[PDB]
């Protein structure tokens, strides 16, 4: 069993404690048009509810956020379809929740912690002289649908509220979808579209990853739940955008279950056929899931996936604890054996009593579920 | 695209029912909710009295009667699914009945999550308020003009059921609620003067884990009776009484009713149709009924069973059990088509005459329903007598009340038949001539008989049969036309008319006149409270083509209508429908004119023309179920009846009828003697209504249906529930269609507690008997069914798409496609193709088989070796539930409205994704309308229509039609129940048993009718004062948008029903080109002909 504090990574201690905290929430009306600033050096896709850590030192970015704090506190994170020609049709708004200004080495620096809020549709990207861009965006509403049975049942059967619990789920299907007999589809078909059902199917995989998981940590709402799960699936950029386009929590959960079932091996994106890890080695060392976004000392965001065993990896250099994202663990650079692609890091415990004693931090940009 | 939607059949299913004194404080009333309809009745004690039927601009959710303090009768509260609230009072003044709004308003909240246990509408016993549970965490209060409302923060979020407690100083509500700890019953006191909740009279007592309903019991008892799965418990603070009867374990109690007003007896009803009596605690099983949605105790012993899954009922609760042991006996059955889970249009009987066979009901109430336009006849005798020119019934015995003689007329001859019970025999009535053609004969004044022939008027006595009087034209001329009642005779001799009176042993010539032109037809039917003496004579003339109302005896012209044309009036008739007097006049071209007639003045008003046939129509009056009707004999035989003081015309299912008369004999009671070109048939008429419904009970669930013409039979997918027996398998619950098959069979495996058993039934298109039943594999769930010809093969195969369903599995991993051949009264399995998923849908795609396997879409080729071969595949990422086609254009559908259009490239041998659309909403049905359009059913009882230079434009579909139907469509079907203004015809079947029709309109015809709708809505008074625009607004929990590209045919059709000055108001400045009211009558009439 694991004795590491799963909460520790989510707090981004490497970013330093003693940060100005903001509480007040900003939310734009659905389908409403907005003009939001874009941080020039962010290239990661942000899913709503996901924590984005930043370490900004470019004067134009520092001044951008410093001004952003004085107002809205929200910026636009673009989901690039082609990162090279910097093409993006969708994105997510990020609201700063923790902020800190420092001055060191002749520069003004700022460290932020933002959170995904609202998905948007890019309407036009206008660029400012300072380098930072603005984005005319259209807020995409989250589409909440009622029970599959809500419409069909306007009757007496309405007041039938929702090991060994295996039979409860059977009694649940038989009961909740009894009115399917009035329709042209079976109760087992309606299950494939039931938020509670789809969620318990996902919760099944989440418990295979976090062996020490308590259901209270997980969101109850399928809207927050579909998004939390979306952000910890080590998938390619093309598939991630497809997931970000999804308007329904049901369509999202259904998508995630398909990805989860068809996922087997995780290879090196560069040589494509070199297997690095498998679905069975993934485990949640953080509360926000097996995979999460972290910042290196130069502001580059690495979405890293925690696995117990990795295969064709070569380490270089000796372990370091500098800027470690998992406190109590030292990291050593890991590359693909075949091509030399930087795959992430090997994390090793600094104390003999720690569990896990070793794990692997693999960046998703280096992986391919092929 | 612009469409027109109309109701072919109103919803049949019962949503709720109540008893009270709504009409008068004397009459016991039964109010039945059939969704958008409200049927109001009086308990006849010897039946059910139909008073009024009112339609509404909403789906009824809540329906509860109430009398607040001093009132002459009862006030009715109704709340719609769209949160329209109204208090309705009854108002009657003579033959004029009107429902009156007393208060109205929309109770919907700006925010809030609509509760899981649905809308709950309770009322305080003292009529102090209305309690509404529409949203979780709130309790809305309407203190019973604009229905002013307010909320109360209700702490316990998950409320199961709630009722207002009886006998309380301060109004109290008792509710079953669930929390993570468990399910507990609680009390709260609702304050109006403080607009808040305060601690209830008693403690939060813990109830059953599956406690479902609260039953508020009146004084002297008080408190509440909580009902669960295994237990029935009672709570009154420090008073408790917990019982767990085993008899209620099998099924959950879904509905109740109060029997004794004090609260000593309650009716209880489960999901299996078992009826229980909760006595004050003891429970006793009474018997079996239809699966009751709602129950109502009325009068003494009689119970109303309001069923949504099957035919509704009237049953008797006897004090003594019968031989079987049932204290329940069925009196009357009420046809319910709901739910329509699948259907098809088949030309059974006559080609061109479409019939609709549906998969109706569920479980033990499962049935087939055959819906055919027009009334039918039940033949009891058939006689070879060609060339009948007339039919008349006689009572040759004055001492007898029944017709024992039938008189037939032929070219220049008269034959007489005697009815010795069921035996028809050739005879000669003494006094009557057989060598002359008869124009009339019947029983007349002073125990006499009359015979009007081409030569004379003969008066015959009954004791004995002999000629007592005879009348002839003075120059021995021939009688041309003749009319006769009981005291009077009016005969034409070319242009001349003669008025005679029937006296004892005398035919007295009262008066005579000469007409302007030749006489064509005559009628002297006495109307109103005229004791067999008519002061009026209706006459049709040649050349001028006029219908004239003449006075008797003077022969004075009262009115003269110029019918217009070159076609002479052939038949004329004066009649009374629903106490309103009318004049009917039929022309030689099959056209029928019908006016209202003033008995005092003689004025013909409200001229209406209807096209009945191609041949001259003959009008004969007959009685059916103590109601006067008119049979219109032509090549399209029709019954002319009255419904809401408007004349209705329903067709008869007979090739042609030339002449008819009503025969009421000892052997043939309350019968109809009908004659065509070759034969005379004596029979009984069906129910006088537009559509006819034949019921084929299956006693199991019909799921799917299709038709094989080459086999003269239907393919029906059905399922029956069986229980796990103390053996290596299962046993049935009752005999059903799949068990009682003529010849039986089971599937042979080649692939690797209550059970659902699936079957393929084979039913003969005439008898409707289960010729064969093929039982599917254990755990095999049959999904899709198609009867087609594939490849080069000339044999029609019944194809079934299955899914192997296991509890552990969520999405079927296995499935089959099974090809069957129906030969020698037994299904022969041709091909068995195992697939890696569920076969949700299958369609015959240009000699190939298109079938969905979960997410994938497969095209199969049928080889000479007689087995399907995989051609091309399309992997969709969206479940292929819906699969519709037209040419090389394919529609793929998801339950969440994710539509995508595919195209098969023949030379490439692959699928091309034309367009896609993903806008999540629940979708129940979809059908392709044409090459560029498709129709569908969307969440919150709506209908939609999607349509088809740049790629990012052509690859996207646009939503052109949006309409709130108020019904849940399960099936769309191309066809018509009828034998140009509109394009196409798609029928639709709903959960409530409602059938509808969707047709296309032109751009300007749509605008004409849309403009007309806005004008009609300014005239028409809405029940509960709901705006029609609001009712038809495409509605979801999210958005409410006005209806687009759709015309409410039901609203358009009520133009023919509004007052004539109101029609003038609607058409005034309507239109650019001007529109006459006469132009708009024709257009609206033309639209009523589509259904
Ligand atoms: N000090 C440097 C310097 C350059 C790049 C990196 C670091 C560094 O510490 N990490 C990761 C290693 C793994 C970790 O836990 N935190 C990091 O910031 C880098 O990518
Ligand atoms: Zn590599």
């Amino acid at each position: 069993m694991i004795n590491f504090d799963t909460s520790l990574p989510t707090s981004h201690m490497y970013l330093g404690s003693d940060m100005e905290e903001f509480h007040g929430r900003t939310l734009h009306d659905d389908d409403s048009c907005q003009v939001i600033p874009v941080l020039p050096h962010v290239m990661v896709m942000l899913i709503p509810g996901q924590t984005l850590p930043l370490q900004l030192f470019h004067p134009q970015e520092v001044s951008m956020v410093r001004n952003l704090i004085q107002k809205d506190r929200t910026f636009a994170v673009l989901a690039y379809s082609n990162v090279r020609e910097r093409e993006a049709h969708f994105g997510t708004t990020a609201e700063i929740y923790a902020y800190r200004e420092e001055q060191e080495y002749g520069i003004e620096t700022v460290k932020v912690k933002a959170i995904g809020r609202q998905r948007f549709k890019v309407l036009e990207i206008r660029t400012q002289s300072d380098g930072i861009q603005q984005a005319k965006v259209q807020i995409l509403p989250e589409r909440v649908l009622p029970s599959t049975m809500s419409a069909v049942q306007l009757q007496s059967l309405s007041r039938r509220h929702i090991r060994a619990f295996r039979q409860w789920w059977q009694k649940y299907q038989k009961r909740k979808f009894h009115c399917a007999s009035l329709t042209s589809w079976p109760p087992w078909l309606y299950s494939l579209y039931d938020a509670e059902t789809l969620m318990e199917r996902v919760k099944r995989q989440l418990h295979e990853w976090d062996e020490n998981l308590k259901d209270e940590s997980l969101p109850t709402n399928p809207i927050d739940f579909s998004y939390r799960v979306a952000a910890c699936l080590p998938i390619d950029d093309a598939l991630r955008i497809q997931l970000l386009k999804i308007g329904s929590a049901i369509q999202r959960l259904r998508c995630e279950l398909d990805i989860m079932n068809k996922c087997t091996s995780l290879c090196c994106k560069q040589c494509q056929d070199t297997e690095i890890t498998t679905k069975n080695e993934i485990f949640s060392l953080s509360l926000c899931g097996p995979m999460a976004a972290y910042v290196n000392p130069h502001g580059y965001i690495h979405e890293t996936l925690t696995v117990y065993k990795a295969c064709n990896l070569n380490l270089s250099g000796r372990p370091s604890t500098e800027h470690s994202w998992f406190p109590g663990y030292a990291w050593t650079i890991a590359q693909c054996r075949i091509c030399g692609n930087h795959m992430g890091w090997k994390f090793t415990a600094t104390k003999k009593d720690m569990s896990p004693q070793k794990f692997w931090g693999l960046t998703r940009s280096a992986l391919l579920p092929r | 695209s612009y469409n027109y939607v109309v109701t072919a059949q109103k919803p049949t299913a019962v949503n709720g029912c109540v008893t009270g004194h709504f009409t008068s404080a004397e009459d016991l009333n039964l109010l039945i909710a059939k969704n958008t309809r409200l049927e109001i009745y009086v308990v006849t004690a010897e039946g059910l009295r139909p008073v009024k039927e009112v339609g509404m601009y909403g789906k009824i959710a809540v329906m509860e009667l109430f009398r607040p303090k001093g009132e002459s009768k009862d006030l009715l509260f109704i709340l719609t699914a769209k949160y329209n609230a109204c208090i309705l009072e009854y108002k009657q003044s003579g033959e004029s009945i009107d429902i009156i709004t007393r208060a109205h308003g929309n109770v919907q909240d700006r925010i809030g999550r609509p509760s899981e246990t649905g809308i709950i509408g309770i009322i305080d016993p003292e009529c102090r308020m209305i309690g509404l549970r529409l949203y979780d965490g709130l309790f809305k209060v309407i203190p019973l003009k604009e229905l002013k409302a307010f909320n109360i923060r209700l702490e316990e979020l998950h409320v199961i059921d709630v009722k207002f407690l009886y006998g309380c100083q301060a109004p109290t509500i008792c509710f079953v609620y669930q929390d993570p700890q468990g399910r507990h019953v609680k009390t709260y006191e609702v304050s109006l003067r403080e607009k808040e909740f305060n601690k209830g009279p008693w403690k939060q007592e813990n109830v059953e884990a599956e406690a479902s309903m609260v039953i508020a019991v009146p004084e002297p008892f008080g408190g509440a009776i909580i009902i669960g799965q295994e237990s029935i418990t009672y709570h009154n603070g420090d008073k408790y009484l917990a019982i767990a009867p085993p008899i209620i374990k099998q099924s959950t109690i879904v509905c109740h009713n109060r029997v004794d007003p004090n609260g000593s007896r309650y009716l209880l009803g489960d999901m299996e149709g078992r009826l229980f009596m909760l006595l004050l605690l003891r429970v006793e099983l009474l018997g079996e009924t239809s699966i009751a949605e709602c129950l109502t105790y009325l009068d003494n012993g009689v119970v109303f069973v309001g069923s949504r899954l099957g035919d509704s009922q009237l049953v008797k609760l006897n004090v003594d059990s019968n031989e079987q042991g049932s204290y329940v006996v069925a009196m009357e059955t009420f046809t319910n088509l709901g739910p329509i889970v699948d259907m098809c249009v088949v030309d059974l009987e006559r080609q061109g005459q479409g019939q609709l066979v549906t998969c109706s009901g569920a479980f033990k109430e499962g049935s087939l329903r055959i819906i055919r336009n027009g009334i039918g006849i039940h033949e009891h005798a058939s006689i070879d007598l060609p060339g009948i020119k007339g039919l008349w019934p006689l009572r040759s015995d004055p001492n007898r009340e029944t017709d024992d003689t039938l008189v037939l007329s032929f070219v220049g001859q008269t034959r007489v038949l005697m009815l010795n019970g069921e035996e028809v025999e050739e005879t000669e009535l003494m006094g009557f001539v057989d060598d002359q053609q008869t124009f009339f004969c019947g029983n007349v004044a002073h125990q006499q008989l009359i015979q009007i022939t081409s030569a004379s008027v003969r008066l015959v006595s009954q004791e004995p049969k002999a000629l007592v009087s005879e009348w002839k034209e003075p120059q021995a001329k021939n009688i041309s036309v003749a009319s006769c009642n009981s005291s009077q005779v009016v005969v034409a001799v070319g242009r001349a008319l003669y008025y005679l009176q029937i006296h004892p042993q005398e035919l007295r010539q009262i008066s005579h006149t000469e007409m302007e032109h030749e006489v064509a037809c005559l009628d002297i039917t006495p109307l109103g409270d005229s004791n067999g003496l008519s002061p009026l004579c209706a006459i049709g003339l040649w050349t001028d083509i006029s219908a004239r109302i003449l006075k008797l005896p003077s022969f004075e012209l009262l009115h003269k209508e110029m019918l217009g044309g070159e076609i002479i009036p052939r038949s004329i008739l004066m009649t009374t429908f629903e106490s309103s007097h009318y004049l009917l006049c039929a022309l030689g071209d099959g056209a029928l004119f019908y006016f209202g007639l003033n008995i005092e003045t003689g004025l013909l008003s409200d001229r209406k023309k209807v096209t009945l046939g191609t041949q001259p129509t003959v009008l004969r009056t007959f009685r059916s179920l103590s109601t006067t009707n008119v049979f219109a004999c032509s090549d399209r035989p029709t019954v002319i009846y009255s419904s809401n003081h408007k004349l209705v015309f329903s067709n008869v299912n007979l090739k042609e009828v030339n002449y008819m008369c009503p025969l009421n004999s000892d052997g043939y009671p309350d019968s109809l003697a009908l004659a065509n070109n070759s034969t005379l048939t004596i029979g009984t008429i069906d129910e006088i209504q537009k559509l006819h419904i034949r019921t084929v009970p299956l006693y199991e669930s019909p799921r799917k249906i299709c038709y094989q013409e080459v086999s003269q039979c239907f393919g029906v997918l059905s399922s029956r529930i069986e229980v796990q027996d103390t053996s290596g398998g299962t046993t049935a619950l009752r005999p059903s269609a799949s068990t009682q098959a003529l010849s039986s069979s089971v599937s042979s495996s080649k692939l690797f507690e209550e059970v659902e058993v699936h079957n393929l039934l084979i039913i003969d298109q005439h008898t409707f008997e289960v010729l064969h039943a093929h039982q599917f594999l254990q755990n095999e769930y049959a999904l899709s069914l198609v009867s087609c010809k594939l490849g080069k093969d000339p044999n029609t195969y019944f194809i079934v798409g299955t899914a192997m369903v296991y509890p552990e599995e969520a999405e079927p991993k296995q499935g089959r496609i099974v090809v069957f051949q129906y030969s020698d009264g037994k299904l022969q399995t041709v091909a068995e193709k195992e697939v890696k998923g569920a076969v949700y849908s299958m369609v015959e795609f240009n000699g190939k088989l298109l079938a969905s396997i979960n997410s994938t879409v497969r095209l199969y080729e049928w080889t000479t070796e007689k087995e399907l071969r995989t051609e091309c595949n399309h992997y969709n990422n969206i479940m292929a539930l819906y699969l519709k086609t037209k040419g090389d254009f394919i529609l793929v559908g998801d339950l969440m409205r994710s539509v995508l259009l595919l195209a098969y490239k023949p030379m490439e041998g692959n699928f091309e994704e034309i367009a896609r659309d993903f806008n999540p909403n629940w979708m129940s049905a979809v059908e392709i309308l044409d090459d560029d359009n498709f129709l569908g059913a969307e969440n919150a009882f709506n209908l939609f229509v999607c349509q088809k230079t740049t790629d990012e434009e052509r690859q996207h579909l646009q939503e052109v039609g949006l309409f709130h139907l108020g019904e849940f469509v399960n099936v769309f079907c191309h066809g018509s129940l009828v034998m140009t203004p509109t394009q196409g015809s798609v029928l639709f079947g709903t959960v409530n048993g409602m059938i509808g029709l969707v047709t296309s309109l032109s751009e300007s015809w749509y605008n004409l009718l849309l403009d007309m709708q806005n004008r009609l809505n300014k005239v028409i008074k809405s029940v509960g004062k709901i705006e029609h625009s609001f009712w038809r607004s495409f509605h979801t929990e999210r958005k409410t948008e006005p209806a687009t590209g759709f015309i409410d045919g039901d609203l358009i059709e009520s133009f023919l029903d509004i007052s004539r000055p109101k029609m003038q108001e609607v058409v005034a400045n309507l239109q650019k080109r001007e529109a006459t009211a006469d132009d708009l009558i024709k257009v609206v009439e033309e639209l009523t002909r589509i259904h």
